């Protein structure tokens, strides 16, 4: 039902994982501010499509593939996961 | 690709082959069970033909189809004739080693096995 | 050292008797297990140092060539002795 | 109890303080009715009524990588980043630090030889121990 | 839990299983196949024997270097049957005689007997204890055998409670005394049969599926305290059954009726040999009495045993009878027999 | 004359092996690491192929090691590491391969142990 | 001179690279990497498809008349992708001298038969095939020899376990020999003998 956490996956090199790494830099410390005992997990690796999950209360998990994303496109879709 | 053939310019052909050795051994059971006194119905042996074809279904090499249709002419050769024994042809049926359960739980029961 | 358990069983050298609830017990029914009486450790204590003059000598079985491998042993130190790796006999100085 | 083993006894992975993640392999199978964790966790969960979706290894291989995709990567060494994301976020809070000094657990070699489980049952720690301390 | 019983394997040969177990009636027709199912598994299995060594050799195999101990003993003589149990786990009871002797009786087999191994076995403390028992037994019965098998049952269970009591019916396999025995009426020209065979129903269970159950019965956690029906599907009416008999064995099939009382006779005659007899009054009883329905009892498939159907079976058995010209004849032209419900 | 054969090379169906032991299996490709006991290396320098370990359990007899089963001794060598994924491949076996693991280049002298003003000054000899 | 050493010839050595070179250049069709070792054995290597003329030609020319079959062997090498080379060692009786003619093999590459030059290679061939699995094309029979009839498997293979995937013995409730899958009482211990030292520079791999 609720939300318990979301996870961030992303590449530091590859270019369709660029919009994920704006995004933090811009927003995740406000999200933090805003969501503070909320976690929210970012792990990266060389070369993986980037994702992002979630996962409410039972193991209820649900992707979307942010692949050659901006970064106000990924803040919505963000937004509509937390929604 | 670009590799030698054996018998078989493509899987059809194969296929063929494979029918006629079927059919060697469909016309052949009901002369094992009763030369060699065998203890089992003859319907039972040509469903045990058709599981040890079944057993390789899955491939598509037709060199591979090939050498599977020529060990099968071997082993029809070795039961037409009385070379191997009862022994042998009711290895087949595993009439003594208990079923690998293909479950998780009980291989968990017994055994560190996957 | 041929000391028994109260299971009953002769314990060996390597002292090895099984335990009460092991079942393999049975197999020496009507029947006993072989264990040999005389133990090396003993009989090699039963033994006595061999003194010598110098603090390096030499150990062979003492047939030479039907014993074991020539080794030297050191004799400098005094509060013990020397003691062969393939025999187990014992050297002093004085 | 639900006996498990250890990790000379199962294929595992195991994060160092890099960040590499390093396989081991097994070497013994574990004793008696001894099993590995994983497979304990997966036997409960179809005894109850989760049955969770892997049944081998390989899956739950692919399973970490769905959470954390740096544990699949063996000896691949992975470079972080977003420091400075961690020190804006750091600096907001403010708990003071005591007027105490900080000492290590492990001060003397005496602390060393025991501090798990498999070296606390062991003779020879024990013995290094008993000679330090003597 | 000793750490020498923990199962270790792929359950096979050269394996552990944890089922350090007395056979005692090992010698005979039902324990080598208890002793061949223990053996393929990997488990130890005592064998107490009073047999010459001779008829103990086709157990000598089956089973790994030391998981077969074998050593002798005496009803008797009291004291070599602890020497037995000391050491196991579970005791199978699988004594009894088709025909009483000048020595051994009936109560002296079927009673005496077990009580004294489970005496010796509650006083050791193992763990399980498997004793067999027939179907038809009740103390309210014809036979002698089945009378004291009744007092038996219920003596065990009196002293050696979380005991197992397994009933089978008439068990066929290759060297039993019941499929053979209506086989081997041909030598005379004609078989008897009280009211010619009908009022009489059977259903007969193969040996490996009893054996497989007695070897389930000491790993299942449950079976315990409770007995068991190893009947077997496919109740058969005796006449039917010896038709089917007598098809399979080629030979010919002359029935004719004969009563109680004259085939009784007949059975004491020739129960009058000092070897192994043919017939006998307690046979010819135990052979024209029905089967008891099980539909209150659990039976194999509650234990994990598929029961095999006479009519896959027969043919392993009764080739050896068949002459030439009618060996080299399969299982397809025999017409099965006809079956009841009842 | 010649054929167009697309699929995966497979032979598991020539090999007589049961299916367990192909699916079932894992594989080991690697340089074995040298004994730190020995200072030589010829012991490395062949890729070799490794099957995953299983039950061994003490006889109830004598106290052997027992198996059930027959890949436990089992090694293969291959004089690279493509060799041997193709070898795994074709018979059927999922394989984790281990890079090749050279010690780094170093940079000695025997006169940095007599340094002025270096801590490379050992004070033994 | 030295007596521990094995003496030591060159007419030889220059005899057979002589008729190597004989063979290389009348056979060029077909031949590859003929070679000459320090113990002189000659030894010719061949594409799969000269078998038979080779071998017809070693045994019915004039000046090569190896008219008698030795051996007929074969090496599973897993490395090479062409597993198994196969080798021929004849004799001649005239010259007093051997050759070794090889080609290569795959599992799905087989080759022609000899029966048609030598009939010596039949049972060699069906020997081959059991132990490798190398098919032979226009064979006689080709059936195996040396294995059980119902066996799978190609025991010499590198990759086949050297106690095998299946176990016998009789089992009294089916009066049968059956066949059980393997459990050992005693593990085959393998043994790590190889030392980790250049013994012969001579045969140096370079990387
Ligand atoms: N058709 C069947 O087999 C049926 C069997 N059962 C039950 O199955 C069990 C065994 O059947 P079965 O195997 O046919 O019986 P068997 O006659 O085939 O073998 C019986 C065993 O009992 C031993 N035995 C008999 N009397 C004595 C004695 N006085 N002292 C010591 N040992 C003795 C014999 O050992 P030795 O040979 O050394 O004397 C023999 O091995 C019995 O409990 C029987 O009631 C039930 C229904 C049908
Ligand atoms: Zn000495």
């Amino acid at each position: 039902l609720g939300l318990r956490e979301i996870r961030v996956h992303l590449c530091q090199r590859s270019p369709g994982s660029q919009g994920v790494r704006d995004f933090i830099v811009q927003r995740y410390v406000e999200l933090k501010k805003a969501h503070p005992n909320l976690p929210i997990l970012i792990r990266e690796c060389s070369e993986v499509q980037p994702k992002l999950w979630a996962r409410y209360a039972f193991g209820q998990e649900k992707t979307v593939s942010l692949n050659n994303l901006s970064a106000d496109e990924v803040t919505r879709a963000m937004q509509n996961v937390l929604s | 690709t670009s590799v030698k053939p054996i018998f078989s310019r493509d899987l059809n052909e194969a296929k063929r082959r494979v029918r006629e050795l079927y059919r060697a051994w469909y016309r052949e059971v009901p002369n094992t069970v009763h030369l060699m006194q065998l203890d089992i119905t003859v319907k039972q042996g040509r469903d045990k033909v058709r599981e040890m074809f079944m057993k390789n279904a899955h491939v598509t090499d037709p060199r591979v189809v090939d050498l599977l249709v020529i060990k099968g002419k071997m082993e029809l050769q070795e039961t037409i004739k009385v070379w191997k024994q009862r022994t042998h042809v009711m290895r087949f049926f595993h009439e003594t080693e208990t079923p690998r359960p293909k479950d998780f739980l009980s291989k968990f029961y017994m055994g560190h096995d996957p | 050292g041929v000391q028994v358990s109260p299971s009953g069983e002769k314990i060996t050298h390597t002292g090895q008797v099984y335990d009460e609830k092991d079942y393999r017990r049975v197999r020496f029914v009507d029947r006993q297990k072989e264990v040999n009486e005389n133990f090396a450790i003993d009989l090699i204590a039963q033994q006595p140092v061999n003194e010598v003059e110098h603090r390096i000598i030499a150990c062979d079985g003492g047939g030479g060539a039907l014993g074991h491998p020539k080794v030297y042993i050191n004799l400098d130190k005094e509060t013990k002795t020397g003691t062969c790796g393939y025999c187990g006999l014992q050297f002093k100085q004085h | 109890i639900l006996p498990g083993a250890a990790y000379t006894e199962k294929s595992a992975t195991y994060v160092n303080t890099e960040g590499r993640a390093q396989q081991t392999k097994v070497a013994v199978t574990p004793p008696g009715l001894a099993r590995e964790d994983w497979k304990i966790i997966r036997a409960l969960s179809e005894i109850a009524g989760i049955t969770l979706p892997y049944d081998t290894l390989d899956q739950v291989r692919n399973r970490l990588e769905e959470v954390s995709p740096n544990l699949v990567r063996y000896d691949d060494i992975e470079e972080t980043n977003y420091f400075q994301q961690a020190s804006e976020l750091a600096k907001l809070v403010n708990q003071e630090v005591l007027a105490d000094p900080l000492v290590p657990p492990q001060l003397t070699i005496k602390d060393f030889y025991m501090t798990d489980s498999i070296s606390r049952a062991s003779q020879t720690m024990a013995k290094c121990v008993k000679a330090v301390t003597e | 839990l000793h750490h020498a019983v923990i199962p270790h394997g792929k359950g096979g040969r050269s394996s552990v299983s944890g089922v350090v177990a007395t056979v005692f009636g090992a010698t005979g027709f039902l324990g080598r196949y208890v002793v061949n199912h223990l053996g393929r598994m990997g488990s130890q299995v005592i064998i107490p024997y009073r047999c010459d060594v001779y008829d103990i050799m086709h157990l000598r195999l089956m089973g790994d270097l030391g998981q077969l101990t074998f050593l002798e003993w005496d009803a008797r003589d009291k004291d070599s049957i602890r020497k037995a149990v000391q050491h196991s786990n579970v005791v199978i009871n699988l004594i009894g005689r088709e025909w009483e002797t000048r020595n051994f009786d009936f109560e002296d087999v079927f009673v005496n007997i077990p009580r004294a191994i489970a005496q010796a076995s509650k006083e050791a403390g193992v763990e399980r204890f498997i004793h067999v028992s027939h179907l038809n037994a009740s103390m309210k019965s014809s036979s002698k055998s089945l009378r004291s098998k009744a007092v038996g049952e219920k003596e065990v269970r009196s002293v050696f409670p979380e005991a197992i009591i397994i009933r089978p019916s008439d068990i066929f396999g290759r060297e039993d005394r019941f499929l053979n025995h209506f086989a081997n009426y041909r030598w005379f020209l004609a078989v008897p049969l009280v009211s010619l065979g009908f009022k009489t129903v059977k259903q007969p269970v193969y040996v490996a599926d009893v054996s497989k159950g007695i070897v389930n019965a000491t790993k299942d956690p449950d079976a315990v305290g409770k007995t068991f029906a190893f009947t077997g599907p496919n109740r058969y009416l005796l006449f039917h059954l010896v038709k089917y008999i007598f098809g399979m064995t080629h030979r010919t099939f002359i029935p004719y009726p004969l009563p109680l009382f004259v085939y009784s006779w007949i059975g004491k005659l020739f129960g009058l040999s000092p070897f192994e007899p043919w017939t006998t009054k307690d046979k010819v009883e135990r052979i024209h009495i029905s089967d008891v329905m099980p539909t209150d009892l659990p039976g194999l498939e509650d234990l994990g045993v598929q029961p095999t159907p006479l009519e896959l079976k027969s043919i392993e058995v009764l080739r050896r009878h068949r002459t030439y010209r009618w060996l080299s004849s399969e299982i397809e032209e025999t017409k099965p027999a006809k079956t009841v419900n009842y | 004359q010649l054929i167009t054969v697309d699929e995966k090379l497979d032979i598991t169906t020539l090999t007589g092996v049961p299916e367990e032991h192909i699916k079932t299996r894992k594989v080991r490709i690697f340089v074995p690491a040298r004994n730190n006991m020995q200072s030589g290396v010829n012991n490395t320098k062949k890729w070799k192929m490794e099957f995953d370990t299983r039950e061994r359990w003490e006889n109830p007899l004598m106290g052997w090691a027992s198996t059930a089963d027959p890949l436990s001794n089992m090694v293969l060598t291959f004089s690279a590491k493509e060799d041997a994924i193709a070898f795994a491949e074709k018979n059927g076996w999922s394989y984790d391969v281990e890079e090749k693991k050279v010690p780094k280049p170093k940079s000695k002298s025997y006169g940095a142990n007599f340094s002025w003003n270096k801590r490379t000054r050992v004070s033994t000899k | 001179k030295r007596p521990t050493v094995r003496p030591r010839s060159d007419v030889t050595h220059k005899q057979l690279s002589a008729f190597g070179e004989y063979v290389a250049e009348i056979l060029p069709k077909y031949v590859q990497q003929v070679q000459v070792s320090c113990l002189d054995e000659l030894e010719i290597c061949i594409h799969p498809d000269g078998v038979i003329p080779t071998l017809t030609f070693l045994r019915d020319h004039t000046n090569a008349q190896f008219k008698s079959l030795a051996d007929l062997t074969a090496v599973d090498v897993p490395t090479r992708q062409n597993r198994f080379e196969i080798v021929y060692n004849l004799l001649s009786l005239r010259f007093n001298s051997r050759i070794r003619v090889k080609t290569y093999a795959d599992e799905l590459t087989p080759i022609d038969s000899i029966v048609s030059v030598h009939i010596a290679a039949n049972w060699y061939e069906r020997e081959v095939w059991d132990m490798f699995g190398v098919f032979f094309f226009n064979h006689p029979d080709l059936r195996r020899i040396l294995t059980d009839y119902g066996f799978e498997g190609h025991p010499f293979r590198k990759d086949f376990p050297l106690t095998g995937y299946v176990e016998l013995r009789y089992d009294d409730e089916v009066k049968r020999v059956v066949a059980e899958p393997v459990e050992l009482a005693q593990e085959f211990r393998k043994f790590d003998l190889n030392s980790p030292w250049e013994a012969f520079p001579a045969y140096r791999q370079p990387p």
